[PDB]
């Protein structure tokens, strides 16, 4: 046989073909090891190798490195480690001059490249790799896919190593991802690559952030990036500044108000649904990691001393100019309707709580005038917002400021029970639950107790979810009686 | 093909699960 058709057909369209050469070409990896890798490593650069050839060729030498499961990889590691001197050395270069020369998209090269990558350094074996592809972008003569190419492997080699190996690298690697981002920067495909790139690379750098001198660089070029035109690299940019959030905290502050929270509080309006979620993942993981401080303090103020970190308070300033999003968020939702997507409706939904637990009795304000004014609305989903907020809000303040508030809305919720509107009636059951097992008391009352349950029960032979809801209440309420005694 | 991802995920106490919103967290 002849090598190159088979390619052709090691990945054709039919199960049989392929299967067929699938197993064919791999008699030669028990039974030839070396001598097949380089055969395609050429054929993998010599640009006239039609498309499948090239794309299948490191498809396969990718294959033949490494693996998904954590647990064989360790395996398929040791493979090319354990091997001849010979002809490594030889495929590692008939591929790092194989980018710029790929007319695909994902290039392969990138590939196998990041697949070598995991064990040619975890010992140093391939320490003349790290300058070579920061010579690709940090050198305005070169294509872009030169480019792009090389940080796509970049990116790869981050994902699939453990920190402690790539801790040294990072002024070496950053020094190009960065450059790659750069706003003069040409092509857009070029910038997207390195933007993810750093998604992958933040984990092990708190040597790099510690130094202010990069710091300031990097939030600046990742920021920039935000205000890119290509939605592409948009939610890219955002889904550092959220990673970054997480990770460095404490030395967010000098950034905040004059960088992120315009940037941020922005996004989250992005009529865009990718570039929202990243808005509200942001303040959502604030939230997050500040009323997890909030505990922090108390837990070592209790036992009297200075709290190791100290909170900076984000969210309560924000709060005012947040809500009013999360609410009007809280109507951008999916017709057909599925239910384990992550679209903004769950987001504002999901974040609009988490505040609701670490502001406190500060964000009840903010939200009511938006129940009472909407509680009404004709289009059913200016009206289950209202409900659903009203149902988000009801962890973290004090019940002595929400058992009067709920009893005044309490019967006004019952009739949402039956609301023309099946949204509305979802939700409306959906809160009432949440009003028993949160506030036990303030929902057992005579003035409409005897209203309630007799709605609660009608919901019984309605659909699923409702029911599977009036149940979430009437446990709780029972509970609420084995605890009264 | 698969390349590499796009993830961001998130939802905390019971993360990608779904339904309208989860249970409390308590303390000492």
């Amino acid at each position: 046989m002849e090598l190159i058709t088979i390619l052709e057909k090691t990945v054709s369209p039919d199960r049989l073909e392929l299967e067929a050469a699938q197993k064919f070409l791999e008699r030669a990896a028990v039974e030839n090891l070396p001598t097949f890798l380089v055969e395609l490593s050429r054929v993998l650069a010599n640009p006239g190798n039609s498309q499948v050839a090239r794309v299948a060729a490191g498809l396969q030498i990718k294959n033949s490195l490494t693996s998904k499961d954590p647990d064989i990889k360790a395996q398929y590691q040791q493979r090319w480690l354990a091997i001849d001197a010979n002809a490594r050395r030889e495929v590692k270069n008939y591929v790092l001059q194989t980018l710029g020369t790929e007319t695909y998209r994902p290039s392969s090269a990138s590939q196998c490249v990041a697949g070598i990558a995991c064990a040619e350094i975890p010992v140093n074996q391939w320490p003349e790799l790290i300058p070579q592809l920061v010579a690709n972008v940090t050198n305005p003569n070169s294509t872009e896919h030169m480019k792009e190419s090389t940080l796509e492997a970049i990116g790869y080699i981050c994902q699939d190593i453990d920190p402690e190996q790539l801790q040294d690298k990072s002024n070496e690697i950053l020094t190009a991802i960065i450059q790659g981002m750069r706003k003069e920067e040409p092509s857009n495909n070029v910038k997207l690559a390195a933007t993810n790139a750093l998604l992958n690379s933040l984990e092990f750098t708190k040597a790099n952030f510690d130094k202010e001198s990069e710091r300031h660089f990097i939030m600046q070029v990742v920021c920039e990036a935000t205000q890119c035109p290509d939605t592409r690299v948009r939610v890219a940019a955002l889904q550092n500044l959220v990673k970054i959030m997480s990770l460095y905290y404490q030395y967010m502050e000098t950034y905040m108000g004059p960088a992120l929270f315009a940037i941020t509080i922005e996004a989250m309006k992005s009529d865009i649904d990718e570039v929202a979620l990243q808005g509200i993942e942001f303040w959502s993981n604030v939230c997050d990691e500040e009323m997890d401080l909030a505990i922090e303090a108390s837990e070592a103020a209790e036992q009297g001393r200075p709290p190791e970190h100290t909170s900076k308070f984000y969210a309560k300033g924000a709060l005012q100019y947040l809500v009013p999003i999360l609410t009007q968020t809280l109507t951008k939702q999916d017709e057909n309707d599925d239910d384990d997507d992550w679209n903004p409706c769950k987001a504002a939904g999901v974040c609009l709580m988490l505040l609701a637990t670490c502001c406190e009795d500060d964000i009840v304000p903010h939200v009511l005038p938006f129940i009472k004014e909407h509680i009404k609305n004709p289009d059913w989903r200016y009206r289950d917002a209202a409900v659903m907020a009203f149902g988000c809000i009801l962890e973290g303040p004090e019940p002595s400021q929400l058992k009067p508030l709920v009893i005044q809305a309490m019967p006004t919720l019952i009739e949402l029970m039956k609301d023309p509107s099946v949204v509305v009636r979802d939700t409306a059951a959906w809160t009432v639950g949440r009003i028993c097992e949160l506030l036990p008391e303030a929902a057992i009352n005579d003035v409409y107790l005897a209203p309630l349950l007799q709605c609660l029960i009608e919901g019984l032979s309605a659909e699923p979810r409702v029911a599977s809801n009036v149940c979430w209440a009437f446990s709780s309420l029972a509970e609420a009686a084995y605890e009264a005694a | 093909y698969l390349t590499q991802e796009t993830n961001k995920v998130e939802t905390y106490k019971e993360q990608p699960l779904k339904t309208p919103g989860k249970k409390k967290k308590g303390k000492p």
